[PDB]
């Protein structure tokens, strides 16, 4: 009916770059869409309405146009200070319902680096909770992209592992990684060697930690 | 005298007007006659300012204040008759067995018409046969031919609108316009404006008209410029008041304005015989270009058609020449319009039967094919909306007594084509009555009568534009 | 020309609220009111909106019924309806403004809500248990000493902890709240330091739940192997 795609999901590029973010229509029958911008924790500021009227209140560095269904966002000169998630928005006429983009994140580009990891088994004060809970973490690597997997016993578990990100730091602008694990207190005695494989881009060979029970 | 047609045309109004009301039988929202009767209804129990705001999604006040008005003096009427109709928020779906409120309500639709729309008619015809020294039974047969114009006739009564009253002022205008009373024919026009906005069709007329005539035309004269400007905006003054006083000030002017002329929504979703209805089918509009493109093109569409016809006027005012222009300028507006629905087709049919009045007989011939051709156009409105018989009715009596049995023009390419689009129309009447739709698309006869429509105005508009260029010729105005 | 909200807070699945939005300083007549809520850790999404001159509301076809969006502007105030609440619809909700013209010639959302929470949960206000993570006894000396501590099964947000109590902010790293499959939360608190220093200085992590009251402190170490 109505919606829009955005691409790409994420860019990275640092200052004085120019870059330049789509969004695919789906049917072209209204030529208003906006373009917004959302730090973390506010709510989105209008920048671009009606598809090219840059809003009164906003650096000129940015640009927009339509191509037919395929409407696109410049930006020239990337300052530091614009690193947010920008919004695609349609809305077709008055009583109509409207549609978001799906986000895109700018971020900033950098050098590659190696994620430390490390790895903690549970303590007698949650054998005394009534369940265990293993977990591993990565540290102060790039880029953001990196997966793991749990290996208990030799083997490669699934379901039942959680993972969590912090946003890229401010000052060495990079990211850590927690993965857990959670089973009942029985079932982790029931296994005794456990392990989490990390890989990585930055990670040249995917590196494994792991530790018998005790 | 000659007053059986004052009478006659009544019982005729009348007996026409026991047909269903538009939405018989509709539970959920109902159709137009619920429309008015809700309207009446609400008009007598709220503020002033709450007339506009109060339900919005239901029936809301729509058109411009003297409507409300009068409305409101009719729901008085009938509360004194009987306020069990008008129950607030219980009466809001009436269907009384016994014809309750029914004959009430046509009877004021009468009883509007015979105030506003009939005596106009009858005294522009006296002053044009006065005027040209006819015989009085020729005067006559040209009244009584017009009052017999069956499309108007069967959408006031029936599916119950008030055209008639808006179509009367603006006849008022027009005498008024004759007889050179231009300070009463501005307020007449105010008037009209005031009760249906669609009237609007015709200021890029009473624009040019007034402006030429008392600013330009005899001399530069002044004072009557200063003279029309007190009338009008006296007049808009006088009829707003109300409710910039009364009622919540400026933010009710802003909601009445914004309440007249809504914003645009969807895209060629009715089907008339329009311009667009037409050729959408072919290029398919909803995927070439966007809705502001559209918007755009279609003011630019009306404004190309009715300019030539504004230009004229301001160099030729002449009163030999209203009619032709009237339709130049209403057609333009009625044949590229964004959205238009099914009616409206009325208001440049005011124009049209004004003509009865001429001498000549190709125009006579015209005015009566285009009157069919419109009676037509509204059939499928009628059909949906009941009325199987009444159709045919009025099609036939009116035909009849025009004198149609001894006809058509003095030129054989002009017969062929009426007598073309008569057989489409008889031929059309059968593919629906029996056949089905291919099932690939069903609503096609429709779309066939939005097409077969759309040729006939378009010829006649060309004709009017036609008779504008070619006349000129300082013909004695005895025309 | 700054909007505020107003309603909001936990409300068990099956319940009901009505969030209003007053405005300040232009008319609500005017504005086609949406309602856009964005879930946690998603991206925005539309809910309901108002033409405002004519009462043409549109609910997304994911709160068709359950909802019902409202205007007045005698008092330049909108209303959100909501009855069903399922328990996905936590989010957070902003009111917006957004002004038309003619031709359809649109202006974007000008004006936005600060905008309030809405958590739809089934669950008592429980308080943290804490457990220490440890560092690891055979760490490699004098280099990297990761450590920390956990949170986990505390209802609902937030929480803070703190590292020493502020007699430690450096490299610190707060994970995100996960809301786990039991209904609960969890998160954690890690730091590293050189671990020939982890020998000597003494850490001490300190957590403390608003709604709850609770203050919690715990001393870490190397579990002795
Ligand atoms: C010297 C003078 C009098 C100057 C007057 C200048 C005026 C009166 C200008 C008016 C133009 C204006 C202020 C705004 C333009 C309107 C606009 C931007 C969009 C209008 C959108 C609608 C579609 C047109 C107005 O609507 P409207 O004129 O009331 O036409 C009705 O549209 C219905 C649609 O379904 C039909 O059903 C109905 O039959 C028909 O009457």
């Amino acid at each position: 009916d109505i919606q829009m795609t955005q691409s790409p999901s994420s860019l990275s590029a640092s200052v004085g770059d120019r870059v330049t973010i789509t969004c695919r229509a789906s049917q072209s029958v209204s030529s208003a869409v906006a373009w917004y911008q959302q730090k973390p924790g506010k709510a989105p500021k209008l920048l671009i309405y009606s598809a090219s009227s840059l809003y009164s209140g906003v650096p000129s560095r940015f640009s927009g146009s339509r191509s037919g269904t395929d409407f696109t966002l410049t930006i020239s000169s990337l300052q530091p200070e614009d690193f947010a998630t920008y919004y695609c928005q349609q809305s077709y006429w008055v009583g109509y319902p409207i549609t978001f983009g799906q986000g895109t994140k700018v971020e900033i580009k950098r050098t590659v680096a190696a994620p430390s990891v490390f790895i903690f088994p549970p303590s007698d004060s949650q054998l005394k909770s009534g369940t265990a809970s293993v977990v591993c973490l990565l540290n102060n690597f790039y880029p953001r992209e990196a997966k793991v997997q749990w290996k208990v016993d030799n083997a490669l578990q699934s379901g039942n592992s959680q993972e969590s990100v912090t946003e890229q730091d401010s000052k060495d602008s990079t990211y850590s990684l927690s993965s857990t694990l959670t089973l009942s207190k029985a079932d982790y005695e029931k296994h005794k060697v456990y392990a989490c494989e990390v890989t990585h881009q930055g990670l040249s060979s995917p590196v494994t930690k792991s530790f018998n029970r005790g | 005298p000659e007053y059986i047609i004052f009478v006659c045309a009544v019982i005729l109004r009348c007996t026409i007007g026991l047909g269903p009301y538009s939405g018989k039988g509709s539970p959920p929202l109902y159709g137009d006659f619920e429309a008015q009767r809700h309207w009446m209804e609400i008009t007598q129990h709220l503020p002033l300012s709450k007339w506009y705001w109060y339900d919005l999604q239901y029936w809301g006040l729509d058109y411009p204040p003297l409507t409300a008005f009068h409305s409101y003096l009719l729901g008085l009427i009938g509360s004194f008759f009987n306020p069990s109709w008008f129950a607030l928020e219980k009466s809001r779906g009436f269907e009384s067995p016994d014809n309750g409120l029914k004959t009430y309500m046509r009877s004021t639709v009468i009883i509007s018409d015979i105030l506003f729309y009939f005596p106009a008619v009858i005294y522009f015809t006296k002053w044009l046969g006065r005027y040209r020294n006819q015989s009085p039974i020729g005067q006559s047969i040209a009244a009584s031919a017009i009052l017999f114009q069956p499309s108007l006739m069967l959408i006031d009564h029936g599916h119950f609108q008030y055209n008639s009253v808006m179509l009367g002022l603006t006849a008022y205008a027009i005498n008024n316009l004759l007889d050179e009373y231009y300070a009463m024919a501005a307020v007449c026009f105010v008037l009209s404006i005031c009760f249906k906005q669609m009237a609007l069709y015709y200021a890029p007329i009473f624009f040019a008209y007034l402006l030429s005539r008392s600013l330009l035309f005899p001399k530069f004269n002044i004072a009557r410029l200063t003279v029309i400007a007190f009338a009008t905006l006296a007049t808009f003054a006088i009829i707003f008041a109300p409710l910039y006083f009364l009622g919540g000030g400026l933010k009710n002017i802003h909601q009445c304005i914004h309440r007249i002329f809504p914003f645009a929504r969807g895209i060629f979703e009715d089907k008339v015989a329009n311009f667009w209805c037409v050729t959408n089918v072919f290029v398919k509009y909803k995927e070439r270009f966007t809705i502001q493109q559209l918007q755009l093109y279609s003011l630019i569409a009306t404004v190309i058609g009715f300019l030539p016809a504004m230009i004229m006027t301001l160099l030729h005012p002449k009163k030999h020449l209203l009619p032709y222009v009237l339709i130049a300028c209403s057609m333009s507006f009625f044949l590229f319009s964004f959205q238009v629905h099914e009616k409206t087709i009325l208001i440049p049919l005011l124009p049209i039967t004004l003509l009865y009045s001429s001498t000549d007989w190709n125009v006579l011939s015209l005015v009566s094919w285009i009157n069919n051709v419109a009676l037509f156009t509204l059939w499928p409105l009628l059909k949906k909306d009941g009325l199987h018989l009444q159709y045919a009715v009025s099609f036939l009596l009116s035909n009849w007594l025009i004198g149609n049995f001894s006809l058509l023009p003095y030129n054989v390419v002009w017969k062929s084509f009426i007598i073309g689009t008569y057989i489409a129309m008889g031929f059309y009447h059968f593919l629906d009555q029996f056949v089905a739709p291919p099932s690939k698309y069903p609503d096609l006869w429709v779309l066939l009568n939005c097409a077969v429509g759309f040729i006939c105005f378009s010829i006649f508009w060309l004709w009017s534009y036609y008779k504008i260029f070619t006349s000129g010729s300082k013909s004695m105005k005895d025309l | 020309v700054q909007l505020v909200e107003s309603g909001g807070g936990l409300v068990q699945p099956g319940g009901s609220l009505r969030l209003s939005c007053a405005a300040s300083g232009f008319n609500v007549y005017s504005s086609s009111i949406h309602w856009v809520r964005q879930a946690p850790g998603k991206g925005l999404e539309w809910v309901a909106s108002i033409s405002s001159y004519s009462g043409y509301t549109s609910y997304a076809d994911s709160v068709k019924g359950r909802f019902t969006i409202s205007a007045d502007t005698s008092k330049n105030t909108a209303y959100l309806q909501m009855n069903s609440l399922r328990a996905e619809d936590t989010a957070v909700y902003y009111c917006a403004r957004e002004y038309w013209s003619w031709y359809s010639y649109s202006y974007g959302i000008d004006y936005w809500g600060q905008g309030t929470l809405v958590t739809v949960s089934s669950a008592s206000t429980k308080g943290p248990s804490v457990f220490p993570l440890a560092p690891s006894s055979k760490s490699t000396s004098g280099g990297t000493a990761a450590l920390g501590c956990l949170v986990k099964d505390y209802f609902p947000e937030p929480v803070t902890v703190s590292w020493n109590s502020g007699a430690l902010t450096s490299g610190v790293h707060t994970f995100p709240a996960v809301l786990q499959s039991s209904g609960l939360y969890s998160l954690s608190s890690v730091v590293t330091v050189p671990s020939s220093s982890l020998g000597t200085q003494t850490y001490i992590c300190n957590v403390n739940h608003k709604p709850s009251n609770t203050k919690v402190d715990k001393k870490v170490e190397p579990k002795s192997c």
